[PDB]
């Protein structure tokens, strides 16, 4: 079971900006989205910690010990031939 | 040589016999009605098979 | 001005003749597929109907011979009196067949002429007759299978079976469904101290194989009992025997260890009590608890006549392993309930002895003079014979011997067995033509239980089950998991489960085809029950895909040029050109290498479904006429490597014919990524190339543009076709460096990062680069995401 990944952009604005703080230092990042095409401009400032990884990796499914407690809607069959009276017990 | 044939006539045809006991891994095999190494169908059959007891091996 | 999407726009405008454009109503669409798979299912369960008449009146006359050595049977053993078969390579089903048979597989571990045996091959030697009748009233009919309660398996089209034979009929699934109706396990396995050793290890390997015998339609669970009835798994109730589920409770049965003092008052007590969680969902019929055990010495007559007075639950029960301890208050138990005492001796009896309780449960559907035949249409699950996903009709066949003599004292009470017929889902495939819609739309069905049938995104592959581990289940995926899944396809899914017919319109997010993208777009579902069967068809179309265009001629002039505009001899002057593989009547059908089908299709517009290929044509020729007129002008623009030109039909076009070598898009235009999310979209959609390729690419190549075309025909929006470029890395590099600069697309894709290292490593998920970035960046409403699941993919560990 590979756990996939997918970005997509989010608000319809343009413009963003913003500092970034990963430690004791500062960044400065501007961004701008190019109209009327699938391109965002970003400029971040010169190299001065954990990997994000959109590639998909292998990993268990959800924890099915969870899921069964509000199972997903299921309509079964309604037959189920089954406590006929005209039946032989002589069997062991 | 299978345990679960009670007689000569539904002794035959292959098997499947497991390695060391492993579910995995079976190994196909022949059935055979095979007797005891040392066997009292007979009298004088009887008396060799006693004698190996007597010498306390087998 | 490279692509040019206008220039297509008047080039189609211009010629409104050729266009009838019929409207995708999304309704008798959807009616006439139901109907027509529903005719198709109809077919097959009259050929059931008439296989079982035969055999159960055949075998009510055969004497039960008992001296075979004279008159010997002659049958053809698949596993090679024998027959000598001729074979015919037939391409139908993929492998050698006969047409003049009926193989038999006989499982190893049978005698091939024990006395029980030969009957059998006997009585079901004159059901060859029948199965040639079937298969001559109508052709492409894959499989007969008569699954005999024996292990035999007479499958009609004779071919040699596909290394040790393990197979089973009695065990396959689509024996098990027509054996017995759904169940109510529940699995007392006994883990006391007196079950130490080698008979834990049987029990475990028994009561997993137990668990690989039931359906995806039975609930089960497996508790314990060691002085103290606790639960081996995090479950704590029935939990439907999913494909899953039976992971977890197999994972659960192995890591249990002997220990305490048995004790089956407290563990019946507690297991007759979890059969009572009826809030629970529960399949609420044929409740069932299978004891293992080694040996007993209490008989809980007490806890039997608390609950289970009325006999309403069954109760078997085994003793497995070698040993010397009582079995009589084991077979009391088993014989009081209306239930069935077994035995385990040791491995090798497991897999005969643990399927056996089917042929118990089956005893009042037996019973029922006629209510039990009913076709019961399995879920989808890889063909044993190699043959692709096919969903298998079943229909059980009873034993009438001395009917009408009103006897009824014999062992008429046990079926023959289920016998079978197979539907391949590349048949169902073809009852609902994709081609008219636009690469987005596509149909879907699903069982009563969500999975999902004859859906797009089912790869015919194993579902995986948890994460591999250092060194037969069938393909059930569910619906949601299958695509994004929110809060309004759960209601499409809940509605079309209760077979009420609607349409619903909204907003969704598609994971595109290269599962790298995500896109906002419209899909008018529409769903409707298959009245033949327990089934939804249902079927998707974007708001764009109402109207299609389809080409009628009649000159066969123009025909002709469009004949000879897609040759290989052409591409020097009009740019290379990919054939989609689709079914131009019989020909030949294509696997790897377009270039010979592009001959073959040449071959074949040479020699003379009409309106397909008339479409392919017709955009061959448009194509053809857009590249001569301008591609053919502004040839090797500064910064455009190469142009592109997909439509439908099949038609994709690239000009410089050097490009072609480094093209790797799937010459299917239904299977391109950029074209259906081109689509999606309104805007131009970049495609960052993929990184660390062992083929060559992200500078050779460059990286790619689209845009659909869209067209107002007469007031009605249409993309039929996509136009886009690839536009060479080293140009707009000096184009940005003449203007830390990072260019992104959504999905995080470094097209450049002014740092002449980031730009080296082009096309890299941006994350492994400046991670903190984004980290950041998605916390601030922009760069979401949705950690969907994929439950076919492959491994290295
Ligand atoms: C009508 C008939 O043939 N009945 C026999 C039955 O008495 C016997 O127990 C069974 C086993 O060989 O074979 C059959
Ligand atoms: C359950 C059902 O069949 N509903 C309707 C039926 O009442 C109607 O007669 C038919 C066409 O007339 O369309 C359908
Ligand atoms: C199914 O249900 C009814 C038939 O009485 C009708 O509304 C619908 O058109 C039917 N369609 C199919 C495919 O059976
Ligand atoms: C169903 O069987 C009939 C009789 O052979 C045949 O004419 C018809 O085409 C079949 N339907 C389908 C969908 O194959
Ligand atoms: C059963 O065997 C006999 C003798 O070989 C044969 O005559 C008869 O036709 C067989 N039964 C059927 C149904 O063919
Ligand atoms: C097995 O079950 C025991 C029960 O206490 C638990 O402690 C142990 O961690 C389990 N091991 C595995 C591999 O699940
Ligand atoms: C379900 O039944 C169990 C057992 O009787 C009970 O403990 C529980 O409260 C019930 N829950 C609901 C929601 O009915
Ligand atoms: C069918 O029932 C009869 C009842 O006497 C039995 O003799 C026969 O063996 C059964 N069929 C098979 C294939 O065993
Ligand atoms: C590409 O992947 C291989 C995997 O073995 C690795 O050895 C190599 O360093 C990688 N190179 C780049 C540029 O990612
Ligand atoms: C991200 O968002 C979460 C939730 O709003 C917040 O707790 C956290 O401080 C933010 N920043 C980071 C680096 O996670
Ligand atoms: C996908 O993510 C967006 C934003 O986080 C959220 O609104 C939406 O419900 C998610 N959908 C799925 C199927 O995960
Ligand atoms: O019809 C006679 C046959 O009936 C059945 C079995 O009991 C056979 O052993 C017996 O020969």
């Amino acid at each position: 079971i590979t756990e996939q990944t997918q970005y997509f952009f989010d608000n319809d604005s343009k413009s963003f900006s913003g500092v970034l703080d990963c430690g004791n230092c500062s960044r400065i990042f501007h961004g701008e989205k190019l109209m009327n095409t699938n391109l965002i401009f970003i400029m971040v400032e010169s190299k001065g910690t954990r990997l994000l990884i959109q590639a998909e990796q292998t990993s268990d499914g959800p924890n099915p010990c969870d899921m069964v407690k509000q199972p997903r809607y299921r309509k079964g069959p309604d037959v189920c031939f089954d406590n006929n009276v005209l039946e032989d017990y002589t069997d062991c | 040589s299978d345990s679960s044939k009670q007689t000569e006539a539904e002794c035959k045809g292959n098997y499947i016999t497991y390695k060391d006991g492993e579910v995995d891994h079976p190994i196909i095999q022949p059935r055979s009605w095979e007797n005891s190494k040392f066997d009292f169908d007979n009298v004088l059959a009887a008396m060799m098979a006693l004698f190996t007891v007597s010498t306390f091996e087998g | 001005t490279a692509s040019g999407v206008n220039q297509l726009v008047d080039i189609y405008e211009k010629y409104q003749d050729l266009y009838t454009v019929e409207p995708n109503n999304a309704r008798q669409l959807v009616e006439i597929a139901a109907r027509d798979i529903e005719k198709l299912l109809s077919n097959r369960s009259k050929a059931l109907v008439r296989l079982a008449l035969e055999a159960e009146k055949v075998q009510a006359a055969h004497q039960w011979r008992e001296d075979f050595a004279s008159n010997e049977v002659v049958y053809y053993n698949a596993k090679d009196q024998r027959i000598k078969p001729v074979f015919i390579e037939d391409a139908n089903f993929g492998r050698q067949i006969s047409y003049q048979h009926a193989a038999v597989h006989i499982p190893t571990d049978i005698y091939e002429g024990s006395t029980i045996v030969l009957n059998e091959l006997n009585w079901t030697s004159a059901l060859d007759e029948v199965f040639k009748k079937n298969r001559e009233e109508d052709p492409s009919l894959l499989w007969q299978v008569f699954g005999s309660a024996t292990g035999l398996a007479r499958y009609y089209p004779a071919s040699p079976w596909v290394k040790i034979d393990l197979y089973d009929v009695r065990r396959r699934p689509w024996y098990i469904q027509g054996a017995a109706s759904p169940k109510d396990m529940l699995i007392l396995v006994d883990v006391s101290g007196s079950v130490s050793g080698l008979t834990l290890k049987l029990i475990r390997t028994s009561v997993s194989e137990m668990l690989e015998t039931l359906s995806d339609d039975d609930f089960v669970n497996v508790a314990s009992f060691n002085s103290n009835a606790q639960d081996v798994s995090c479950f704590q109730h029935l939990v439907q025997a999913n494909v899953r589920n039976k992971k977890v409770l197999k994972d659960a049965v192995n890591n249990i260890t002997a220990k305490g003092i048995t004790d089956y008052k407290k563990g019946f007590s507690f297991a007759f009590e979890q059969l009572l969680n009826y809030n629970v969902s529960r399949a609420n019929c044929n409740k069932i608890i299978m004891l293992f055990t080694d040996g007993g010495e209490e008989r809980a007559q007490e806890i039997f006549n608390k609950y289970n007075k009325d006999k309403k639950v069954r109760v078997f029960t085994f003793s497995v392993g070698q040993h010397n301890y009582d079995r009589g208050p084991i077979q009391w138990m088993a014989c009081e309930n209306k239930g069935y005492y077994y035995e385990i001796p040791s491995i090798g009896a497991i897999r005969i002895n643990t399927q056996e309780y089917l042929d118990v449960l089956g005893r009042p559907m037996v019973l029922a003079g006629d209510k039990a035949k009913q076709v019961q249409w399995t879920n989808v699950y890889l063909d044993a014979l190699e043959l692709g996903l096919v969903i298998t009709g079943t229909l059980p066949v009873f034993n009438i011997t001395g009917q009408f003599e009103n006897k009824t004292n014999l062992k008429n009470q046990l079926i023959l067995g289920v016998m079978g017929v197979d539907v391949s889902l590349e048949d169902i495939k073809r009852l609902t033509p994709r081609f008219t819609l636009c690469p987005n739309g596509y149909y879907f069905a699903i069982d009563p239980n969500g999975y999902v049938l004859l859906h797009p995104n089912l790869q015919p592959k194993p579902i995986g089950v948890g994460i591999p581990t250092i060194n037969q289940e069938p393909v059930t995926l569910d619906f949601l998991d299958a695509e994004l899944e929110n809060d309004i396809k759960v209601e499409i899914r809940n509605k079309m489960i209760d077979g009420e017919s609607g349409e619903k319109t909204f907003r969704t997010l598609v994971k595109s085809q290269d599962e790298r993208y995500i896109d906002k777009g419209n899909r008018t579902y529409t769903w409707t029950p298959v009245n033949g069967t327990d089934y939804s068809l249902a079927l998707v179309l974007p708001t764009y895909s109402f109207y299609y265009i389809k080409a009628k001629l009649e000159e066969t002039i123009t025909q002709a040029r469009y004949s000879e505009t897609l040759k290989p001899d052409n591409f020097e002057e009009s740019g290379y050109t990919f054939i989609a593989p689709r079914d131009y009547c019989n020909d030949l059908k294509i696997s790897d290498n377009n270039t010979e089908f592009l001959l073959n299709f040449n071959e074949f517009i040479d020699r003379k479904n009409a309106d397909l290929i008339n479409r392919v044509l017709l955009d061959a020729g448009f194509t053809n006429e857009l590249v001569q007129n301008y591609w053919s002008k502004q040839k090797n623009i500064k910064g455009v490597k190469a142009r592109f030109v997909v439509t439908d039909g099949g038609i994709t076009r690239v000009y410089p014919k050097e490009a072609g070598e480094n093209w790797q898009e799937n010459p299917e235009t239904y299977e391109d990524s950029f074209y259906k999310r081109s689509l999606d979209n309104d805007n131009y959609v970049f495609t960052a190339p993929y990184f660390n390729k062992s083929g060559p690419g992200a500078y050779e190549s460059g990286i790619m543009v689209s845009k659909a075309v869209e067209i107002y025909i007469q007031g009605k929006l249409l993309k039929p076709a996509v136009v886009g470029i690839k536009i060479d890395v080293n140009s707009w590099i000096e184009n940005f460096t003449k203007t830390d600069c990072v260019i992104l697309d959504d999905g995080g894709f470094l097209l450049m990062a002014n740092h002449d290292d980031y730009t080296n490593q082009i096309g890299r998920f941006f994350g492994e680069i400046d991670p903190s970035l984004m980290r950041h960046l998605v916390n601030i409403s922009v760069y979401a995401f949705n950690k969907s699941y994929d439950y076919q993919s492959v491994c290295e560990p």
